[PDB]
């Protein structure tokens, strides 16, 4: 079901086996490098492997998560096959100016699992140039890049916020407003797994 | 404006629209501090790297990867990882490793840890295509996106600039990296023993020892080189006045 869907939850405790399989996963984790972070072990233990059979993972990283994110990516069963960088500009397309250099960019690892078929690889390039909006707010261009890569398929975003909800996406995060599910398969499995509407441990 | 959509529409990469893309006394002190350029033709595969002395404060490592020769002796990450870089690096020192845009972003990190470094910066060379927007890109089999950048990883071991370099994509068959990487490195004021492995006649530079297979001439002499750093000059940053 095409329109945006979301689940307010602690991603550490949600049974994500109820959500089905996804063409694309994206995560912007609160790495342990205001909000609740996850320890390195909690990150490794995330049940990302159940979310896909064949498709792509987009994993935002910074600082030492550049290495930890690669570890997680490989542990969860992905091979890193691209690395998008977002060049941060102001409204006049100047670069907004790690203790050795000033940081002009953010990194999103791209992992592949299985053998995805029917994706439109090569349509976009691996550099985003876009204005910094709010704090820790990722650029909206990533959604269009992902939509051209895999149009119309099911997608899931981990550690998203209300501004991240998108058609074709299910968004998970603990600052979302309740539970809003429209896909009938997901609704059925959610009721069965959570009959009283509560996610505990 | 969505420059990603625009690139899909026109072939102009989003970095084409970045604009604008005194720390000059430091550049002057660097220039006064620099040793004479030194260089050595050496087949690094067959060469005992331990003959390069003394131990270096900075190593710039630029192995010729196969991916550099798209439409054109290449070094695999197997070869590169077996270089004994830790045997010539000083206990406190820095490495700058050109990793390309594919599996090197992972294997280059394996190399850095293997040699005893931790990664502290990831410097991205972003390539514009302002002069040739139409010319598309033949993709790596595993690629999901068109690759328009290369990464230079900075590693540290022991106790003004941005992490981006933006230039026009060079002509096919041109493997040179932007000389701006030398500016970034020298502005760090890391010490004066600087080694560029797999450099060429075209990259030879004051303040650097360049070692590489295609060099046409050599002037390297280990004793002469060491004399540039004997007391009272053992510990200069390369960013201070000469010792009278
Ligand atoms: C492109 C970039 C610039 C984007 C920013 N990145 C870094 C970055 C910054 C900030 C954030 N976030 C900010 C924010 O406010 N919230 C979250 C989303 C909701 N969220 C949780 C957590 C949770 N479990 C743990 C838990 C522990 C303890 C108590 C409760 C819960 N379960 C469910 N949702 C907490 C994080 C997102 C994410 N990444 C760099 C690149």
């Amino acid at each position: 079901l095409f329109p945006p869907q979301w689940i307010c939850c602690d991603i550490r405790y949600l049974d994500v086996s109820i959500l089905g399989k996804f063409a694309v996963v994206m995560a912007d984790p609160p790495w342990d490098i205001p909000y609740g972070t996850l320890t390195d072990d909690e990150m490794r233990r995330l049940n990302i492997p159940v979310l896909q059979d064949d498709g792509f993972l987009f994993l935002w990283v910074t600082g030492r998560a550049m290495e930890l994110g690669r570890e997680c990516l490989n542990l969860w069963g992905y091979e890193r096959v691209d690395e998008i960088i977002w060049v941060k500009t102001n409204q006049l397309q100047r670069i907004i100016r790690g203790h050795w250099l000033n940081h002009g960019k953010e990194h999103c690892l791209v992992g592949v699992k299985g053998n995805p078929q029917g994706f439109n690889q090569g349509l976009d390039c691996d550099v985003i140039v876009a204005e910094v909006r709010s704090t820790s707010h990722k650029p909206d261009e990533i959604y269009g890049m992902i939509e051209r890569l895999s149009p119309g398929t099911r997608k899931i975003e981990l550690f998203g916020r209300p501004h991240n909800v998108q058609p074709n996406w299910i968004t998970l995060g603990n600052q979302l407003d309740g539970i809003h599910l429209l896909d009938p398969d997901v609704v059925a499995r959610f009721k069965q797994r959570y009959p009283d509407g509560i996610i505990s441990k | 404006n969505d420059y990603c959509q625009h690139f899909v529409d026109t072939g102009h990469r989003p970095q084409n629209f970045i604009r604008d893309v005194l720390i000059r006394l430091k550049d002057e002190l660097i220039a006064k501090s620099n040793t004479p350029p030194m260089y050595l033709q050496a087949d690094i595969e067959a060469f005992d790297i331990r003959e390069l002395t003394p131990k270096f404060d900075v190593i710039l490592l630029e192995p010729p990867l196969e991916e550099y020769y798209r439409e054109t002796k290449c070094w695999t990450w197997d070869d590169i990882m077996k270089l004994e870089i830790d045997e010539i690096a000083a206990p406190r020192s820095f490495i700058f490793l050109w990793c390309g845009s594919g599996e090197g972003l992972d294997l280059g990190r394996v190399c850095l840890r293997k040699w005893g470094y931790r990664r502290c910066e990831d410097i991205c060379w972003i390539k514009t295509n302002k002069n040739n927007p139409g010319k598309t890109k033949t993709l790596d089999p595993k690629a999901v996106f068109q690759r328009t950048k290369e990464h230079c990883l900075m590693g540290i071991k022991g106790t003004v600039d941005i992490d981006l370099i933006i230039t026009e994509e060079p002509e096919i068959g041109n493997i040179e990296k932007p000389v701006e990487i030398f500016h970034i490195i020298e502005h760090f004021c890391l010490g004066r023993r600087r080694l560029h492995l797999f450099g060429r006649d075209s990259t030879i530079r004051p303040g650097w020892l360049t070692v590489g297979p295609t060099l046409t001439n050599s002037n390297y002499n280990a004793e002469t080189y060491a004399s540039y750093f004997s007391a009272p000059n053992s510990y200069l940053t390369g960013c201070t006045e000469e010792i009278e």
